[PDB]
RNA sequence: GGAUUAAAACUAGAGUAGCGAAACGGAUUCGAUACCCGUGUAGUUCUAGUAGUAAACUAUGAAUACAAUUAUUUAUAUAUAUAUAUAUAAAUAAUAAAUGAAAAUGAAAGUAUUCCACCUGAAGAGUACGUUAGCAAUAAUGAAACUCAAAACAAUAGACGG
């Protein structure tokens, strides 16, 4: 998973993807295909 | 050498520290 | 002629106009059946007293000028002697420069620290301020200090994510970046070459005059030169 | 015989090496500063249970 | 390096006494001129470039990158259960190096020890360094030259 | 006795680098094992960060 | 280079030395610390033939002089007494 | 040149159970200044020093290149049908070759190279004298005369062995 994992204990991969604008350019684009 | 060689030198040994052992009792008396 | 040597100047400053040379000559050494290299140190006269211990000199016979010296210096080979002596004293001025440097370094760095530590505010909690004032709509005065203590005017989402921004993040896309340059140079020198008639063209086409006619070695450098000037000068 | 014994690196030659000696050389510094931060990030996750009040 | 020769001399001895049909040799100017000259005067079978696992099948460009793997591959021969190479040995030692004139290298192909060297024996092969070139004495006798007295082969 | 007699072993005292290493290992916040203070702090805050961006997505 | 591993002994020559300082009777200690002084010293003498200039910027900001360098040294008990090492 | 250097010994201040030169006793013996037993002082312990000696021994200086096998461990690495298997080093054991007076050595006591120490019949003698160092015991350095045609090592066959 990494970024999009659910682990309470997650890797750096989450803290990697956030300040490389990447869980939230794909939050968006989630979001966006929802829409 | 062997032991039998090696106790000609230990005699010269014991002969050599006897004699300094006889001195010195010379000198404390003299002394 | 008169009889020369050359040698190398093991004291001088000790006395006035003289200094003390160590030749070392060839002779047979019938005993052991082996050249040896014979050593004799002589004193000799330094008119100009320019000659430095270290230094490699060609010294003449003169006439006798003392009790002990029959030689004077004749040329200055090699001058490392003189040399230590320049570069002793240079270092000295250029080292207590840089340390000076160096020290106010230090102290200016102290000076931040202790000033950092005379603001309780703590990044954790100015990211929450940011993030609660961006998500409540207030705006305490503590929003305006806090963009004055990092400077973030504005702030929304994309503030603080530039006020956390590591400097491995930069380290991992300029290794890709720097992978993907020695990958793509050795894929295209690797297929021109096996290409001999797209390699022939590739040569013209940068400006080679009948690359045809060329050695393997020869050619394959212009190729390397080629390649690395399409990969790196164009980017 | 009159093969020579040694063929220099060409200039480019050498550029090339350094390029890949300095990729090496950062790489494994990145992939130990990262091994770090992955230990400093498993060490918050737990310090909750560390005791210092 | 002379201290290079004679480790390379001792090892030709030893391959000799367990007889090893192929053996290799550090890879450098002097070397390649000594094996050279040995292959010239048929002590040696044969002669190849190689790396450190063995002789080169196709030819391998020396450079910097691979100079420190390279090596020369011998070949050693053996007739009527004998070693054809049965002795090699330096004459001009690292501590004690020896330079004659050609005159002396004549004596010294005549029957005459010149500074202690034995001379030269029927069927040995004496070798001569002269501007860093490797040649047989009676070449260097030839060609006028003075040279170092560096080794013997029987 | 005029000579300048440096300590072999040691050096001049008070030489102003081996000084200054000296006092920067000695310094507040000095960390450990390859950190740095200001590095940990942004990593720290980054953690949260992220996680309520995880928690808003 | 020379230089740097000048330094990097250094700061260990430095560091062992307060070890001894501490464990005056910890004479595989005080061994191991003539070592690599004398290491130091063998390095710089190279620097010195191989670049001069940059040799005497090396020791002038290391603390050393050019005696240090090439005397020979043996970190023996007459220096122990004339650097006063261990104080009194 | 420098540093470190067992045991004994020495200079100060502590400690002193057990052990234990010496000493004084008990036995043994023809005798017993011994072996055994008792009482047991120095010493053995700690702190701060002096001193630099041992069968301080592998009786074998250090470094480098190289040479035929096996076994057994260890280490690193590799693989998988995942627990073994395959590699490369180290150590140890038994060896080929080689070396050697032989006993044997075996990766050196082999093939070579480089550097240091040391030896030149026995006895006299590691003595004398001098010198240097040490609180001291001593340690280092270190002869000659006289006399002799000896003296020594490995191995062989015996004889002998409480
Ligand atoms: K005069
Ligand atoms: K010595
Ligand atoms: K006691
Ligand atoms: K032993
Ligand atoms: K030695
Ligand atoms: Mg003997
Ligand atoms: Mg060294
Ligand atoms: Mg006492
Ligand atoms: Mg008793
Ligand atoms: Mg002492
Ligand atoms: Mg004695
Ligand atoms: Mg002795
Ligand atoms: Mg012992
Ligand atoms: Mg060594
Ligand atoms: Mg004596
Ligand atoms: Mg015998």
């Amino acid at each position: 998973m990494g970024s999009l994992s659910n682990e309470k204990f997650f890797d750096i991969s989450l803290v990697d993807s956030y300040l490389n604008k990447d869980l939230k350019n794909i939050s968006n684009k989630i979001d966006s295909k929802l829409n | 050498d062997s032991v039998m060689r090696k106790r000609k030198k230990k005699m010269k040994k014991h002969k050599l520290r006897k004699r300094r052992k006889r001195e010195k009792a010379e000198r404390r008396k003299l002394s | 002629a008169r009889q020369n040597f050359l040698g190398l100047v093991v004291s001088q400053g000790k006395m006035q106009k003289t200094v003390k040379v160590r030749v070392e000559t060839k002779v047979f050494n019938k005993k052991i059946n082996k050249e040896l290299f014979h050593r004799r140190d002589y004193l000799v006269h330094d008119e100009g007293e320019i000659s430095r211990e270290g230094d490699l000199v060609r010294i003449e016979a003169t006439r006798p000028l003392s009790k002990r010296k029959f030689f004077a210096i004749a040329e200055i080979i090699r001058n490392k002697g003189q040399q230590f002596a320049l570069y002793e004293s240079e270092a000295q001025l250029s080292v207590a420069k840089e340390e000076a440097q160096k020290a106010k370094e230090f102290l200016d760095k102290r000076s931040v620290r202790e000033n950092k530590l005379n603001e309780k505010t703590t990044l954790l909690r100015d990211i929450r301020t940011i993030q609660d004032a961006l998500s409540s709509g207030s705006t305490p005065k503590e929003l305006l200090e806090i963009k004055q203590r990092y400077g973030i005017q504005d702030f929304s989402q994309e503030t603080v994510r530039q006020l956390l921004q590591l400097d491995i993040s930069g380290l991992e896309v300029n290794l890709e970046k720097q992978r993907s340059l020695i990958d793509r140079i050795q894929t295209r020198l690797s297929e021109l070459l096996s290409n001999d008639l797209k390699c022939d063209q590739f040569l013209k086409d940068h400006g080679v005059e009948d690359p045809l006619t060329l050695k393997k070695n020869i050619k394959k450098n212009l190729l390397r030169k080629h390649v690395m000037m399409d990969m790196q000068q164009p980017s | 015989m009159s093969q020579p014994l040694l063929r220099n690196r060409s200039p480019e030659e050498s550029e090339l090496l350094k390029l890949k000696r300095n990729y090496n050389r950062s790489l494994l510094n990145f992939q130990a500063h990262k091994k770090k931060l992955n230990e400093l990030l498993n060490l918050y996750h737990v310090a909750n249970e560390f005791i210092v009040t | 390096s002379l201290v290079k020769l004679a480790n390379t001399c001792a090892h030709l001895q030893n391959c000799s006494k367990v007889r090893v049909a192929l053996t290799s040799i550090p890879y450098t100017k002097l070397q390649l001129q000594f094996a050279y000259n040995l292959y010239q005067q048929g002590f040696l079978s044969s002669l190849q470039k190689g790396s450190t696992m063995g002789p080169d099948k196709d030819f391998v460009e020396v450079t910097p990158d691979n100079i420190s793997t390279r090596r020369l591959w011998v070949g050693l021969k053996y007739r009527d259960n004998k070693p054809v190479l049965s002795s090699c040995k330096l004459i001009s030692k690292p501590n004690s190096r020896i330079h004659l004139p050609m005159e002396d290298m004549k004596k010294l192909c005549s029957g005459v020890t010149i500074r202690n060297i034995k001379p030269l024996q029927p069927g040995e092969l004496i070798l001569v360094r002269a501007h860093n070139n490797i040649m047989d004495i009676n070449e260097a006798i030839s060609k006028k030259l003075d040279g170092e007295v560096l080794c013997r082969v029987k | 006795a005029s000579t300048d007699k440096v300590d072999p072993v040691l050096g001049r005292a008070d030489t102003p680098f081996i000084t200054r290493i000296m006092a920067e290992l000695k310094e507040p916040l000095v960390l450990s094992k390859g950190y740095n203070i200001e590095e940990v702090d942004k990593f720290l805050a980054a953690i949260e960060s992220a996680k309520r961006e995880r928690a808003e997505l | 280079s020379s230089e740097v591993q000048a330094a990097c002994m250094t700061v260990r020559i430095q560091n062992m030395a307060n070890h001894i300082k501490e464990h005056r009777k910890d004479f595989a200690n005080t061994r191991n610390l003539r070592i690599l002084v004398q290491q130091r010293q063998a390095i710089l003498r190279y620097l010195k033939r191989d670049n001069p200039e940059k040799y005497y910027w090396t020791i002038q900001k290391l603390g050393l002089n050019d005696a240090a360098i090439t005397d020979e040294f043996n970190m023996d008990r007459r220096y122990m007494q004339d650097y006063e090492f261990f104080g009194d």
